[PDB]
C-alpha cells in the first residue's frame, strides 16, 4: 500500500504571506497525486491534479511542485478565502486511492 | 456546469442498513469513474471504493469490502451506496465524487455529502 | 488460459465462414479462438476401461505342503500315490538304487514317485488384463467454467453448454491402438510398488510361472516353481524354487507402467481424432501494477502477468522498447491483441531482441535484457 | 562286514613283516587284513566344524520405511534431508522441472532429493560362513563293535581298544583344500529347502545385495534394492526391487549343496591321508540253510547268504559246478576263505562261468544260471 | 521248520510177522532221518540212521528205507524185543531236530 | 564203550530251579554234540537244545530258549541243563544224547534220564 504522510500537521500565517505544505509518498506515485482544499463543514475542491498541473478555476498563486516522492503545494499572497484543510492523494498503478492526514491552514 | 447532488441524512440504530444516492447532472454520466469518500467528523478522507458506472466495475478498500456496497443505473445518471450493519463507528459525512474513465488521476467534482448518524 | 500452463500446446482460429474445426493427444492442450467467439481451451484428459477384461493369473510364490513319497523294489512293479491322479498336486516318477542294503530282495532300480501339493501364497499373484474396444472412455474436456464429455462408441457426439458463453464429435474408432498390450497387476505389499504396467502380449504370455484363468482352484505348470531332489533308496525330496517377486520386477526394468484409479484402468498414451462445432477500448495507463515480474519463459521468450484497476474489459496497451531509440516498439508478442476480461486477462508472452530492453504496459515499466542466440 | 554294504571299496592285506599300512575319501570303506589279524573296516566318516567363520551377511528383502522427499526453486538454493547425512538410509539427489505453475518464481531446473530408510526383512538374510583349519574335524570310524577316532592338528593320532580284538595316524594337513569355498546359509521358511550351498569365494562376494558384518546395524550398499522415480515436480518415488530369493536360487541351479547339525557344518567333499599301526575245521555240512539264496549282484558277481547251525568257527566248504562236469569247482570266490564266525560269516560272494551252473555250500545247493559276457 | 509225521498210530501184531511203518517229513530232509525204539520207561536206542544205514548192534531184519519226503522203517520176523515206541527224527540244514509222534508197536 | 551217566531225580517246588548233569564216559568228550531230549510222561520226545562241548556252541528250540540253559564242563566231560522257573509242565523225563560233531546226523548213544516232578 501507499502511505501519504502530509507535513506540517497545521500552521498559521496571515494574508498576504507564502506558505508551503509538503506530501512525502512512501513508494513512487509517479507524479499522479493531487492537491485538495476543503473548508470547515463543506466539500472539498480539487486544486492540483498530476502533482502541477492546476485545476480548472484555480488562482495562479497555488503552486503545484515535486516529484518522484516528495510533493509540495506552495501558496503566494495568502487570502482569506485560503485558509481550510489540504488534503493530498495518489492514483497510481493499484489502490487504494489513499489520501495524506492533511495539513490545517489557518489565520493568525 | 457539473453537478453531483447527493440524497439526505440518515439516522438509524445500530444494526441497521442506509442507501445513500449520488445523482449525476451537466456530463455524461457513463464517461466518468464514481468515487465515495468518507469523514468523520473533524477527521481525514478516506476512499471508501468506486465504481465505473459506463460497466459496472467496482473496486474497494479492503477496510469497507462488507461495510460497502457500489452499484450504479445508467438510464437515471445515479450511483448508489449502501451500508451495511452500521455502528458507531459508521457516524460519518460520505461524499460521491467525479473521475475520468481512462484517466483516472483525481476527483475533480465532489457532491454536498451525506451525514450518517447511527445512535441508540 | 489452460494453455499458458503448459508448452505442450496447439493454437487453432476460425476465419469467417469457419464454423468447425478438425487430434488431440492424451494431456495436451488446444487453444481454440474464431471470428466473433470467445477463447476457449480443449484438450484429451483421459483414456480408460471401468473394470477391464482379464487373461491369466500367474503365481510368483508357491504354497507347497503334503509331501509323499512312494517306492517299490526292482521287481515289486511301479510305485504309485494318490495325488497323482488328483488336481492341485506336482509329482515326479524317477528310478533309485535298491538292493539288500536298503530292504529289497533284489539289486536294481526301483520304482519311486513324490508328490505334493502346490497351492499359490495369499497377495502373490499377477493378473493381466486387456480392454474391451466397446468399454473405453475417452473425456475431453473444455475450458474458458470448466465442462467435461465422455465418448465411447454408441455416443461419440456431446454438445455442451459452456456456462454463459453459448454451446459446442469425437471418433472413438480413431483413438488407441490396444492389440498387443496387456496391463500387469501385482498383488499388494513389498513397501511400495507400481500399481500396474504395460507389457506386450507375447511377453506376458510367456512368462514362466504357474497360472490360471480367475475363478479356477488349480494352477496349470505348477511345477515351474517345482524342483525335484535327486532320488534315494525311499527318499525324493520336494523343494520350492521361491519367490519370484524380485525375478519379474527386473524383467519389468525399462517398461512403462499405467495406473488404476480404484476400479479405472488408465492409459498412459493415446490420442482421439474429434470434429467441433464451434456454434474494445484502450485500458488506463495508470492502473497497471506488476502481478508477476518480466521473466524468462525457458523456451526463449518474456512472461508476466500485470493487474489492472480500471475498467473491465478493456485492451493492453503493451510495447517495449530497445536502449538506442524508444520511439519504436520492438516486441514480438506472442500473446496476440492482450486484453483484461472481467474474469481473467493480465498474461503476456512476448520475444525481444538481444539487448537491454524496457518494457512498457501503460506507463507500467520494467527493464529486460535480452541475451543473445 | 561293512564294505558289503556298498561298492565303494578296497581292499589291504600285510604280509609278514607288515605292521603298518598308509588315502581315505569320504564315504568310502577299506577292508583290511594282516597275518594272524582279524578283519577290520575303516573308513573317513565326516569332515566338519561347529561354529564356522562368518564373511558377508546379504539382504533379499528390503523393509523400507520413512520416505521423506525436500525440494526447491530454481535459485532458492541445494535441497536437504535430514536422512543424507544418516546412516540405514538411501538417498537419490536429482533436478525436477520447477516454474510458476509448481509454485516456483523462475522457470528452470529445481533441486529435489528423496530419502528413505532401508532395514532387512525378517528371515530374509543369507550369510556365508569359511572354516578355520585349526579346527576342522576328521572322524575315522573302524569296525570289526565299531569304535571312532577324530582329529585335529594338534591331536592327529588316536589309539583304539576294538572291544576285544587288541588295539589300534591321520593327518590333517593332508586333507581338504577349502581355500576358495563359501558355505551359503539363508533364513528359514519358504515351505522347504536346501538348508546350504557350496559356492566360489569369487561368485559369494559377487553378489548384488545389501550386505554387512555380523553384529552390524546398517547395511552397506543397500541402494542396490532400491529405485528411484523419475522427479516430477515436488516428487520423486522410491521403489522396492522386491524379494531376490527366486533370483538367487536361480543362481544357485547346479550348485553343489552342503549340511548343518545343529552346530556342525559338514563337507559333502573330501579325504584324509592315514598310518594305521596294525599292533579252522571244516563245516558239517548237514547244517547250512539259505539266509539269502544265491542272486545276481549288480556288479556281474553272484551273492548269497547262508545260516549254519554247526560248531563255530569253522570253514564253509563253498564249490560250484557247471552242468557237464560235476568234479570241477567252476566258482571264482571273491569272498576269500569264506567262514563262519561266532558272531558274523555267511555272506559269499562269487564270480560263475556263463551257462546254467549248480551252487554248493556243505550240502545246501541252489541252481544258478550265469548270462553270457 | 520241519514237521514229521509217523503213521500209523500204533498197531498190534505178533511174533515171528513182519510190520511197516512210516514217516513224512513236510519238507525235503535228504535222507537225514533217523529212527529210535524205546521201551516202557527206558532210554531210546537208535536203529536206523541217515534213512537207511543200521547202527551198529541192530539186526539185519530191520529195515530203513524211503527218500525226499517219505520214508519207512519196516522189521521182518518180529522178535519180542522189538515191540515198544518207533520214533523218527531229522537233521537237516536248520534245526528244531524235530520228532515224529511215535509208532506204538505191540503183541497181539 | 559210550555210557553217558545222568544225575538223580529231583522234586521241586513251583518256580524253583534245578540243574541236571550228563557225564561222559569212553569217548573224548569234546568230539561229540549233546543234546537234550524232554518226555512228560507216556508222551512223545521233543528237542530242547544242544552243545558242542568243543566249542562250547549252543543251540536251543524256540520252545525252551528261556526255559532250559545248556553249559558244559571239558575238564570233567561233563555237561549240564538248568531249568529256571518250573511249572507242572516241566515235569518230565529229561535225556542226554550224544552227537557227531560235524556230521550231526543222529542221537547214537542216549543216558537214562534225569527225572524232574514239580509238586505243590
Amino acid at each position: 500500500d501507499i502511505e501519504l504522510t502530509q507535513s506540517p500537521a497545521s500552521l498559521s500565517a496571515s494574508v498576504g504571506e507564502t506558505v508551503t505544505i509538503t506530501c512525502r509518498a512512501s513508494g513512487n506515485i509517479h507524479n499522479y497525486l493531487a492537491w485538495y482544499q476543503q473548508k470547515q463543514g463543506k466539500s472539498p475542491q480539487l486544486l492540483v491534479y498530476k502533482a502541477q498541473t492546476l485545476a480548472d478555476g484555480v488562482p495562479s498563486r497555488f503552486s503545484g511542485s515535486g516529484s518522484g516522492t516528495q510533493y509540495s503545494l506552495k501558496i503566494n499572497s495568502l487570502q482569506p478565502e485560503d485558509f481550510g484543510s489540504y488534503y493530498c492523494q495518489h492514483f497510481w498503478s493499484t489502490p487504494p486511492w489513499t489520501f495524506g492526514g492533511g495539513t490545517k491552514l489557518e489565520i493568525k | 456546469q457539473v453537478q453531483l447532488q447527493q440524497s439526505g441524512p440518515e439516522l438509524v440504530k445500530p444494526g441497521a442498513s442506509v442507501k445513500m444516492s449520488c445523482k449525476a447532472s451537466g456530463y455524461t454520466f457513463t464517461d466518468y469513474v464514481i468515487g465515495w469518500v468518507k469523514q468523520r467528523t473533524g477527521q481525514g478522507l478516506e476512499w471508501i471504493g468506486e465504481i465505473y458506472p459506463g460497466s459496472g466495475t467496482t473496486y474497494y478498500n479492503e477496510k469497507f469490502k462488507d461495510k460497502a456496497t457500489l452499484t450504479a443505473d445508467k438510464s437515471s445518471n445515479t450511483a448508489y451506496m449502501q451500508l451495511s450493519s452500521l455502528t458507531s463507528e459508521d457516524s460519518a459525512v460520505y461524499f460521491c465524487a467525479r473521475g475520468e474513465d481512462g484517466y483516472y488521476i483525481a476527483l475533480d467534482y465532489w457532491g454536498q455529502g451525506t451525514t450518517v448518524t447511527v445512535s441508540s | 488460459s489452460r494453455c499458458t500452463h503448459l508448452e505442450n500446446r496447439d493454437f487453432v482460429t476460425g476465419t469467417q465462414g469457419t464454423t468447425r474445426v478438425t487430434v488431440l493427444e492424451l494431456g495436451g492442450c488446444v487453444t481454440i479462438t474464431a471470428e466473433g467467439k470467445p477463447s476457449m481451451d480443449v484438450w484429451l484428459d483421459a483414456i480408460y476401461q471401468e473394470n477391464p477384461a482379464k487373461t491369466r493369473e500367474y503365481c510368483l510364490h508357491a504354497k507347497l505342503s503334503d509331501t509323499k513319497v512312494a517306492a517299490r523294489c526292482p521287481t515289486m512293479g511301479p510305485a504309485t500315490l494318490a495325488e497323482e491322479h488328483q488336481g492341485g498336486t506336482v509329482c515326479k516318477r524317477d528310478q533309485s538304487d535298491r538292493g539288500w542294503g536298503n530292504h529289497c530282495g533284489l539289486f536294481g532300480k526301483g520304482s519311486i514317485v513324490a508328490c505334493v501339493k502346490a497351492a499359490c501364497e495369499a497377495k502373490k499373484k499377477a493378473t493381466g488384463h486387456v480392454y474391451d474396444a466397446n468399454k473405453i472412455v475417452y473425456t475431453v474436456k473444455v475450458e474458458p467454467g470448466r465442462k467435461t464429455a465422455s465418448f465411447t462408441i454408441s455416443s461419440e457426439k456431446t454438445i455442451l453448454t459452456m456456462g454463459e458463453y453459448g454451446d459446442v464429435l469425437c471418433r472413438v474408432a480413431s483413438g488407441v491402438d490396444l492389440a498387443q498390450t496387456v496391463i500387469l497387476e501385482l498383488d499388494k505389499t513389498v513397501e511400495h510398488l507400481p500399481t500396474a504396467w504395460q507389457v506386450h502380449r507375447d511377453w506376458f504370455n510367456d512368462l514362466a510361472l504357474p497360472w490360471k484363468h480367475e475363478g479356477a482352484q488349480n494352477w496349470n505348470n505348477a511345477e515351474r516353481l517345482v524342483e525335484f531332489g535327486a532320488p534315494h533308496a525311499v527318499k525324493m525330496d520336494v523343494y520350492n524354487l521361491g519367490d519370484q517377486t524380485g525375478v519379474l520386477l527386473k524383467a519389468l526394468a525399462g517398461v512403462p507402467v499405467a495406473h488404476i484409479e480404484g476400479t479405472k484402468y488408465h492409459l498412459k498414451s493415446g490420442h482421439v481424432t474429434c470434429e467441433v462445432g464451434l456454434e474494445y477500448t484502450m485500458c488506463d495507463k495508470t492502473k497497471f501494477t506488476w502481478k508477476r515480474a518480466p521473466t524468462d519463459s525457458g523456451h526463449d521468450t518474456v512472461v508476466m502477468e500485470v493487474t489492472f484497476s480500471g475498467t473491465k474489459p478493456c485492451r493492453i496497451p503493451v510495447r517495449a522498447v530497445a536502449h538506442g531509440s524508444p520511439d519504436v516498439n520492438v516486441a514480438m508478442l506472442i500473446t496476440p491483441n492482450p486484453t483484461i476480461e472481467n474474469n481473467g486477462g493480465g498474461f503476456i508472452e512476448m520475444q525481444l531482441p538481444p539487448g537491454d530492453n524496457i518494457i512498457y504496459v501503460g506507463e507500467l515499466s520494467h527493464q529486460w535484457f535480452q541475451k543473445g542466440s
